[PDB]
DNA sequence: CCAGGGCTGATCGTGCAAAAGTCGTGCCAGCCGTCT
DNA sequence: AGACGGCTGGCACGACTTTTGCCAGATCAGCCCTGG
């Protein structure tokens, strides 16, 4: 399946996603240091197995299903600064355009 | 792939103890070989220590000899490198034996 | 196992004797034959004979020898394999093989032509049949039940029936007493059919029976034992159409003019 | 009106074994085709700085072994820990059960209590709740880890202890009457349970690669997209001039006949491959012509089709198109799909029209997703508003679509607002 | 082939002669004709005659001369090849081809149609047979056994039977005697049959007959040789229903008036 | 030396149909919500 | 607390799709042998 930038990143704290907009990219002017998240990207995994363990996990928690993995864009170690401006490019035929 | 480069049943198993087929996958099996696929259940670090061979139905010369500064085949046969080279590429038709 | 009584009315005298006789025939696995006048409720007892059997769960299928397409007779009787002849797209089960562990109803044996008699002559004694265009033979076990209308011994001397087939199906014969001779359950049959008809016409209740109606019932010859009695009761009660009084007149024949 | 052997022709047909091979040549994908093509190439003789030494990565098992190396175990405890961590999945839950681990060790002295001691010792490793037997003893570890100061902790522990099914079935009313717990003040405790990172071992490494190969390409030239084949992926064979120019020169009958037969076979193979490519291209062009609306507008605007509809548009047969459209992935700006994915069953709608099954399934998906969380929409109501739209599919088909969509029933997804 | 016991309870001089004649004719290859009266164990004889021969291990297949269809008659007799007609899709064996090495046992030859009579003679005489749509002749060897109750010498004079077909088939005909000729053995048959029947109907043990019943079963015409004695004894014992006192009631004809 | 006959190989051909499979839709059983 | 209504899923029954498994022959053209 296609990868999406939706900011629904698993195994992460609310403090990390504090600087991310609804689309998953940083606000213009935010200060970012070290290994914070810049763009929240997820890569789809295989279909959830019928196994009762995964079925129970979906029934309890939901919305994760191990469908996605955290392959987000993070600032490299020892790099700090303030975001000046972002630029997003979407190919023709794709009309996601969350905040583009 | 099966019976090729980067294959199993040669060069050792794959990343973990599991066999290629999927059965016999744990540390409980330490030296067994599966029947549906012949894959020894060992560490994957052995993948860098196991080598294979190619039959090479027709014989072939070794370029390290007969092409260094002295020629080993030349000095063994008392035969000059030019005729050695012409014979080793199917345009010279050297004589093997025949005394009558 | 259940009772499978179905519809049983007007049981008295020799009819009760016949029921008592047929009660123990079901356990046996010998062919049976029923003799009786046309429309003497012969099928009812033939059907109940299958249900009283231990293997009552066997499917029940019926054929009438008076209705056999001479073109398809062999295929219907035995069964045809796939591709045996042109136009046979799939394998089709035959009638004899259709029932296995279940009884087969035969009718109009007195009207059975020599052709059908010969074609069926062997499949009974040994229970062995091979399909038309067939490679290998099948074996089945079916209890045959037969109904007829004429004197099979008479047809045997006449020569249109084969004594071989007759004794092949002559273990025991059940003679159904005709109702015009019993004369003991005519009131009960008539009143039962009267309640059924008056109920299904959604009328409140059925009045009695006129004494003159009873007088003229016994006088009639009644060729229809229990197949025209029901019909005449239904038609006459429909003609009256009210619970006003016991119906004085029975419309014995509908063809009679209204005036 | 009879049974009689009769005969009357209205049809024609013919075929040879090599033609059978050529017609089965187009049933299979290109990557699998190239193997058999290389096999025939091997038989027929006249037919025909970089980045290296990548880095080593740290997976969960390697990280756990690293942490075991720096912890003070005995030799037996170290062997047990190595076995336990070897029996650990990517998600972080151990696969085999504890008695199986004891059997794998196979020592009389080794006991369940000892293995439990070692396992609980390694449970406190950096990914919390790793190597847990099941879900019950993975959330509990983190609840116990959290400091007692935060509220609703006792409530969360009581729910997670032995009310796991009670929470799984979303049967909040029975959960309340079982726990004797507060009304709508349990919601924050349930949310605390929700924010507990299930499957903790997943986050040690999450890199997933890109594996896409296109067989057919379509590009939008300002309306009415034209379809092209994949130039790189397509196979091709070229005759060999050296061996084609020595069959006549050879004066030996054996060599001459050998070269003649191999020339014949090679040319037939080349012709068959070219015909397969042409047929695939024509079929792809026709299906994209009949599916122009869906590429523009989305899956729910798809017209239903059958192999007959696409076979009548060409001169090929239904069987031929079915053989061609197997294991073929076409690439479009919207994404990568399969040629066999377009064909779907049809359902009749109001006004005489028909709607494709996948379109109605996607519509059901979006309609179910865009619903109020307090009151779920059931299959009967789904049928009702689909009939209002005019599709009028049965509740059985609604349930089948919902099940194949992997969405649980309406009464199962009900949740507190 | 060494040991074969089944049924054949009758032991008389007349039966001794024919059973010994069967032993002589069994190794011989020539076809035999089994004449007799209805219900006289004709199948029992033919079966034993084939299975006592040197070709017992070979397949044994029977057919009814009347049962098979007239339209598919040739295909049934010989078989067809794939593609001969529209329906056909594979080579189909006929009876004559399936019976290679073994025997073909025709049943009730007197009812065979004129078509079968003119079809069968040429292949039966020598051994040549052409399959439907065949390209080359086929040759199989089948020992022929046939049985019927009719009188062939009278039938051929009438003309519904082919003369040469009878002539090339009637080497050493076998004649069985009617039941009335056995005399004493009928008591043994009745005792055996009653024992089996009472075993089937779950009654413990046969009580025996009486002198009256003995005399009645001795002195009667017996129009049917066997399968009529079986039926009469099994019906009489069934009507008896108990073994407190010996079997005395005899019911020769089920067709009687109501009791 | 030119024309007639034989013979061998080169060339043509991607559909028909039968059976397995899939589809939609109904029937019935078992668990759950709610009022009496 | 029990009955009534409702929701969901397994199984079944036509109606329609789709998947595989078939296995050459005749006919024409050029070359060689032979008759005129
Ligand atoms: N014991 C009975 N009491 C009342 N009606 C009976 C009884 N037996 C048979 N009948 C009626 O006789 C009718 C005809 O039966 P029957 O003569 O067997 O039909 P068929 O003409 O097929 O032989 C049936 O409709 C049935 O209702
Ligand atoms: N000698 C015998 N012993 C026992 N049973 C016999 C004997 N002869 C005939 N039968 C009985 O006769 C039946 C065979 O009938 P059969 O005479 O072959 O009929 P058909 O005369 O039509 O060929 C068998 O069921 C068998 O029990
Ligand atoms: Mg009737
Ligand atoms: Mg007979």
């Amino acid at each position: 399946g296609p990868e999406e930038i939706t900011a629904d990143i698993p195994n992460v704290g609310e403090a990390a996603l504090s600087k991310l907009d609804e689309s998953g990219i940083v606000y213009i002017g935010a200060e970012v240091t070290g290994g914070d998240i810049l763009v929240g990207k997820v890569t789809p995994k295989g279909e959830t197995q019928l196994t009762p363990e995964e079925k129970l996990l979906r029934a309890i928690f939901g919305e994760k299903a191990s469908d996605v993995k955290d392959s987000s864009l993070r600032v490299p170690n020892g790099v700090s600064g303030t975001v000046i401006d972002v630029q997003v490019f979407t190919r023709d035929g794709v009309e996601k355009d969350k905040r583009a | 792939e099966r019976d090729g480069l980067f294959c199993a049943r040669i060069f050792g198993p794959v990343k973990d103890y599991e066999c290629l087929c999927g059965k016999y996958k744990r540390l409980k099996h330490r030296g067994v070989i599966c029947e549906k696929c012949g894959v020894e259940v060992t560490q994957t670090k052995v993948r860098r220590e196991r080598m294979g061979h190619i039959e090479l139905a027709s014989p072939t010369a070794h370029i390290w000899f007969l092409k260094s500064l002295p020629s080993r085949i030349g000095l063994l046969l008392d035969m000059p490198l030019r005729d050695i080279e012409r014979v080793l590429y199917f345009e010279s038709y050297v004589v093997i034996e025949g005394g009558m | 196992m259940a009772e499978y009584k179905d519809n049983l009315l007007g049981e008295a005298n020799s009819f009760l004797e016949v029921l008592e006789q047929v009660s123990h025939l079901a356990p046996l696995d010998k062919p049976v034959l029923i003799i009786g006048e046309r429309g003497t409720g012969k099928e009812l007892i033939a059907s109940r004979l299958h249900y009283l059997s231990s293997r009552w769960q066997g499917p029940f299928i019926s054929l009438n020898c008076a209705a056999l397409n001479e073109n398809l007779l062999d295929s219907e009787l035995f069964g045809h394999e796939a591709g045996a002849f042109t136009g046979a797209q799939k394998r089709h089960p035959g009638r004899f093989e259709r029932a296995d562990g279940g009884t087969l109803f035969l009718d109009e044996l007195a009207t059975a032509p020599m052709m059908v008699q010969e074609k069926l002559l062997r499949v009974i004694e040994y229970g062995e049949l091979e399909r038309v265009g067939g490679s290998q033979p099948l074996q089945v076990n079916v209890r045959l039940v037969c109904a007829t209308n004429a004197d099979l011994p008479a047809m045997v001397n006449e020569g249109t029936f084969r004594a071989d087939l007759l004794d092949r199906l002559a273990f025991d014969v059940v003679q159904l007493p005709p109702l015009r001779e019993r004369e003991s359950d005519i009131m009960l049959m008539a009143e039962y059919f009267a309640i059924q008809m008056c109920r299904e016409i959604k009328l409140p209740l059925f009045p009695g029976f006129t004494e003159r109606a009873r007088e003229t019932l016994l006088n009639y010859r009644w060729p229809g034992n229990i197949r025209e009695l029901k019909n005449v009761v239904e038609r006459s009660v429909y003609r009256h159409g009210t619970s006003d009084y016991p119906l004085d007149d029975i419309i014995i024949d509908p063809f009679k003019r209204r005036p | 009106m009879k049974q009689g052997l009769q005969l009357r022709l209205s049809q024609q047909l013919a075929m040879t074994p090599q033609l059978q091979q050529a017609i089965r040549l187009l049933q299979l994908s290109t990557l699998e085709l190239q193997q058999e093509l290389q096999q025939a190439l091997e038989s027929n003789p006249l037919l025909e700085l970089p980045v290296y030494q990548g880095e080593t990565t740290q997976t969960l098992q390697d990280y756990l072994m690293w942490q075991v190396e720096l912890t003070p175990f005995t030799d037996t405890d170290r062997a047990i820990a190595t076995s336990i961590v070897d029996a650990v999945d990517d998600t972080g839950y151990l696969t085999i059960q504890i008695e199986d681990i004891v059997d794998s060790i196979g020592d009389d002295e080794i006991g369940l209590e000892e293995v439990e001691a070692v396992l609980k010792r390694i449970q406190r490793f950096d990914p919390v709740g790793v190597a847990a037997k099941d879900l019950r003893d993975c959330l509990l570890i983190q609840l116990s880890q959290f400091a007692k100061e935060t509220p609703w902790l006792e409530e969360a522990r009581l729910i997670i202890s032995d009310h796991l099914d009670l929470l799984a079935n979303h049967d909040f009313r029975t959960l309340m009457r079982v726990t004797r717990l507060k009304e709508e003040v349990l919601k924050e405790a349930v949310n605390l349970i929700q924010s507990l990172d299930p499957r903790p071992g997943q986050s040690i490494q999450t890199s997933e690669p890109e594996y896409v190969i296109p067989d057919v390409l379509v590009r939008k030239v300002s309306g009415r997209w034209t379809v092209e084949l994949n130039a790189d992926s397509i196979p091709r064979l070229k005759i060999n001039q050296q061996y084609a120019a020595m069959g006549n020169s050879a004066r030996n009958d054996a060599d001459g006949q050998f070269i003649r037969s191999n020339l014949q076979e090679a040319r037939w193979l080349i012709k068959s491959l070219e015909s397969r490519n042409d047929t695939l291209l024509r079929v792809s062009r026709c299906i994209v012509e009949q599916q122009q609306a869906f590429f523009e507008q989305g899956e729910e605007y798809m017209k239903p089709m059958v192999l007959a509809d696409i076979a009548q548009a060409v001169e090929m047969h239904e069987s031929t198109i079915s053989r061609v459209t197997t294991q073929k992935y076409l690439h479009s700006p919207r994404g990568i799909f399969e040629l066999k994915y377009f064909f779907s069953s049809h359902v009749n709608t109001e006004g005489g029209g028909e709607a494709s099954s996948t379109a109605i399934r996607a519509l059901v998906k979006k309609l179910i997703a865009a619903e109020n969380p307090a009151k779920p929409l059931s299959d009967s109501k789904l049928t009702s508003m689909l009939s209002e739209q005019g599709i009028m599919v049965a509740r059985r088909t609604v349930a089948k679509y919902r099940e194949s969509l992997s969405i649980p029933p309406s009464n199962q997804r009900k949740q507190l607002v």
